[PDB]
RNA sequence: ACUUGAAUUACUGGGAAGUAACUAGAAUAUGUAGUGUAGCGGUGAAAUGCUUAGAUAUUACAUGGAAUACCAAUUGCGAAGGCAGGUUACUACCAGUUUAUUGACGCUGAUGGACGAAAGCGUGGGGAGCGAACAGGAUUAGAUACCCUGGUAGUCCACGCCGUAAACGAUGGAUACUAGCUGUUGGGCGCAAGUUCAGUGGCUAAGCGAAAGUGAUAAGUAUCCCACCUGGGGAGUACG
RNA sequence: GUUUAUCUGAGGCCUAACCUCGCUG
């Protein structure tokens, strides 16, 4: 039902334990996400490169054959993967144009949660 | 003391009421014993950032001087316009009305 | 607002109100209609919403809600007293000669000339509509329909807020919490209401009831089952679940009719 | 200097403390 | 307390030699009117500890030179407080 | 904002040094836990010591 | 390593101008730190509050790249 | 009688120094709308928890609360507690110097007054995040804890109440002397070098100290005033 | 698999039945 012009965006969005990895049209329609918990790889696993790697190829050759050409990278969060979660899609077909990173901090917001012993 | 502010108005504005608006405001001062030296208009300039989902902007400065006992009902009336959308007053001394005077003066 | 001294049981915890906003005692004789209170009986005579009794009777006085003389400035002459409502009323004289009895605001004193209409300033006892009240404002004496008077936020230290304008209505925060909609050719007075100190009223009589009409309430607890539904039993005995008169619970139930066609203004509950 | 001086007088204290505590609402 | 250079000239020259900005007298007078100006904004700013305390160090140094005036003479003293409203 | 124009492996490297030069990948490391000022001051007052001692 | 405002005679700190001010600001729109300019402390406040009113302003943006 | 102490005045400046009122962005949370399907979250590994009633993810808008990344630090100010987004108003204080002015007007200070972190108490609002107590999951022989998922008071605001901290430089306030080296803050004299006051760090000589250490901002040599100490426990306990 | 004339399930809009308010229609 959405439109899938060539133009779009992959929002990577890693943390310190799990990646997410979600090809977008240009207007902000997803159109094929992954993960990699939803790779199989349930436990300590999930913040790795190969992980972050099987999950972007998952939905790259998914999004693929839809009408997805040029892709705008946005990578956000820390944690391993940015790499080889761009890596695995301009490897695997659809170009990448951009490697912004919109990782947001913020200046003084919220009280963080209880330093961990 | 010296007073000057720089206030933005909204760009949808036409070129008749960003005229009907200023000497709104400048009549405002000029009633409660105020003495304008400067008013300069920018013109449409751009935003760094977006206000109100918009990226431009009519800019203007005043630079007046005016007892203190008469600027806060200067300041309500700039919150309780529709047609501004920031505005910024300082004030200024033996410092600052030299280098304002030094850059009027070149062009 | 003043502490009475421990002299008397019936003296020991009473706080008398302050009454420092008011200045002239003496109402004024035009403006004062004759009224009769009722111990809640009906045209017919039935005693509907009982606990009403009567004591020191009152007078009424020719309360000024529309306001609908716009262009002419009024000065405020006194700040009376009215049994009739909880707000000071701060009787106003217009410049063409006419008196009326508008109700007060919280920075209303004896001697402001304030001006109605729509040309006016957003400033305290103006009273402008809502299509020029700016935003966010602290108003009250908000009209419900344009050009019928005054309706919410009425009683003494109430207030109301804006909140936007799309077209046609602005929202508005009720007094209770209630965002709704309110057509913007209302009418609205900027300032909060008078009085303001009357929640730290206390009472410390049984006899302070009765001099403000009220009457004791019998708890159905204490009765029989054939007066409620609740009383009844051996010994001290609860009533199970608690019901009205006729059945209908009385905690969380909700009363208002979910069909009800003014549905359509409304954006929270909060009642 | 040394804590087993300090010490012994957090114990000291919070017993009272505790008594204190569990002796409120008496009358 | 606003006090300007004006200000302090002639509230010098309302006790002589307005070129005396140290006579006891010139002293005292201007610390009682920077004290009455500004008992008055504690009364909008109650919680300004900060210029309360400023308040009461002006009123000890009052009382030091009152206390001086008392000392070295005693009918300046009694005529200064009469013309100037102190000492309750 | 990180934005940066464009072989990928080249500016791939490239992005994750900029990253890691512009002083990030332990900027949030330290917002996950709360450190209050009482800890966070003493880290000051033993680092310019260690540093001025080093000199 | 000299203070560009002390070398010279200007004293006051302008924030209408985007231009300039963009000599004090980070690649990516952060105040730098005065070890960097050798701008003394007194006149790297004023710089510093100038950056702010500007940013305030809607002169310079608050997060750039 | 005098100006050197002290205070006032004049000129240059200095700051997160106070009280009140406005205003900005990032981020978190919630709601609406669009896309989309099976996971999300968490740990040393798991589970509780949210999810096919459409979550996590993404785009746009709106609402609300708290705190202000970079600047930013053995910086600076304040008697101390403490003070950090920006602007204005009302104040206060400090430093230097060509002035002019009074002439010991000074130091300390028992009773006493004021201020006084956080937590706590009363009344009325607000409540995004965090989170005492508490409820589940996990570890353990047990776990009334550490760990994980929720969460009330509280944290916030307007008036008040108590007056306690490792309220620490574990070093009371003054004045006067006694070697240097090396940064930095705000002034003066300087075309630069550099010099002189007022604050703030490090090394160290003599001198002190039981030693660790201190060392011109003394724990060095003197004088004045205040508070406190006299083995450990009982005990900051009993009584008033 | 679509088109043309009807029935029905739902939304949106209009005023012209029906309801309500302000000045006196």
């Amino acid at each position: 039902k959405v439109i899938v012009e060539s133009t779009g965006e992959a929002h990577i969005s890693s943390t310190f334990n799990n990646i997410i990895i979600s090809l977008t049209n240009k207007k902000g329609e997803v159109i094929a996400w992954s993960s990699a918990g939803k790779m199989g790889f349930r436990g300590s696993k999930k913040n790795t490169p190969y992980a972050a790697q099987m999950a972007a190829e998952d939905c790259s050759k998914v999004a693929l054959e839809a009408g997805l050409k040029k892709v705008k990278v946005y990578v956000k969060g820390p944690g391993n993967g940015r790499e080889s979660a761009i890596r695995s899609i301009h490897n695997g077909g659809i170009e990448v144009t951009e490697i912004i990173d919109v990782t947001p901090m913020p200046h003084n917001g919220c009280r963080p949660p209880k330093r961990r012993r | 003391n010296h007073y000057e502010t720089v206030f933005i108005l909204n760009p949808v504005l036409s070129e008749v009421q960003v005229k009907e608006t200023v000497t709104k405001f400048e009549e405002f001062l000029t009633s409660r014993g105020a003495e304008m030296v400067s008013k300069e208009d920018w013109g449409l300039k751009k935003m760094a950032y977006e206000i109100q989902n918009k990226k431009s902007g009519f800019y203007h400065l005043f630079e007046f001087k005016v007892a203190g006992e008469v600027l806060i009902a200067f300041e309500t009336e700039f919150r309780r316009d529709e047609r501004v959308m920031r505005f910024l007053t300082v004030s200024l001394d033996k410092h600052a009305i030299s280098w304002a005077e030094r850059r009027r003066a070149k062009l | 607002v003043r502490k009475l001294k421990p002299i008397t049981p019936g003296q020991r915890f009473r706080v008398v109100n302050g009454y420092d906003a008011i200045t002239t005692d003496k109402p004024e004789r035009s403006l004062i209609s004759p009224i009769k209170n009722s111990g809640g009986r009906n045209s017919q005579g039935k005693m509907t919403m009982r606990y009403t009794g009567g004591g020191h009777k009152q007078r009424y006085r020719i309360i000024d809600f529309k306001r609908t003389k716009d262009g002419i400035p009024a000065t405020v002459k006194s700040i009376e007293y009215d049994p009739n409502r909880t707000a000071f009323i701060a009787l106003l004289a217009y410049a063409d000669g006419e008196k009326t009895y508008i109700i007060a605001q919280n920075g209303l004193k004896v001697g402001q000339k304030l001006v109605s209409g729509p040309e006016s300033q957003p400033e305290i006892g103006n009273t402008l509509p809502l299509s020029r009240i700016p935003l966010g404002t602290v108003i009250s004496c908000i009209e419900l329909r344009p050009g019928q008077g005054a309706v919410i936020a009425r009683s003494a230290g109430t207030f109301a807020q804006l909140m936007a304008r799309d077209g046609k209505y602005a929202t508005i925060k009720m007094p209770s919490g209630e965002t709704r909609l309110i057509l913007l050719t209302c009418s609205a007075t900027i300032g909060e209401v008078s009085n303001s100190d009357h929640q730290l009223v206390v009472s410390g009589k049984a006899g302070r009831t009765r001099w403000l009409g009220r009457r004791p309430r019998t708890r159905p607890v204490a009765m029989n089952p054939v007066d409620h539904p609740m009383g009844g039993g051996e010994g001290r005995s609860s009533g199970g679940h608690p019901r009205s008169r006729n059945g209908l619970p009385a905690k969380g139930y909700r009363t208002r009719s979910k069909k009800n066609p003014s549905n359509k203004y409304i954006v929270e509950r909060r009642k | 200097p040394s804590g087993k001086k300090r010490k012994r007088h957090k114990v000291a204290t919070h017993k009272r403390k505790k008594r204190a505590r569990a002796n409120r609402h008496k009358k | 307390m606003y006090l300007t250079k004006e200000k302090k000239e002639e509230i010098f020259a309302q006790h002589g030699d307005a070129k005396n900005t140290g006579k006891a007298e010139g002293q005292i007078a201007l610390f009682t009117y920077r004290i009455s100006h500004l008992t008055e904004h504690l009364k909008k700013n109650r919680h300004d500890y900060n210029t309360e305390r400023s308040l009461v160090l002006l009123v000890g140094k009052r009382r030091a030179l009152l206390d001086y005036l008392k000392r070295k003479d005693i009918n300046r003293y009694r005529e200064i407080i009469k013309v100037l409203n102190i000492r309750k | 904002m990180l934005i940066i124009p464009i072989n990928i492996d080249r500016a791939l490297k490239r992005y994750k040094r900029k990253f890691d030069k512009t002083g990030t990948v332990r900027q949030l490391r330290a917002r996950t836990a709360f450190i209050k000022p009482s800890v966070v001051k003493r880290a000051q007052i033993q680092k310019a010591a260690y540093i001025q001692t080093l000199k | 390593k000299y203070c560009r405002f002390k070398k010279s005679g200007i004293k006051y700190i302008d924030y209408k101008d985007a231009d300039f001010l963009l000599k004090f600001v980070n690649e990516q729109g952060k105040i730098l730190p005065r070890r960097l300019t050798g701008t003394s402390l007194k006149y790297q406040r004023k710089v510093s509050v100038a950056v702010k009113r500007a940013r305030h302003l809607a002169l310079m943006p608050y997060v750039a790249d």
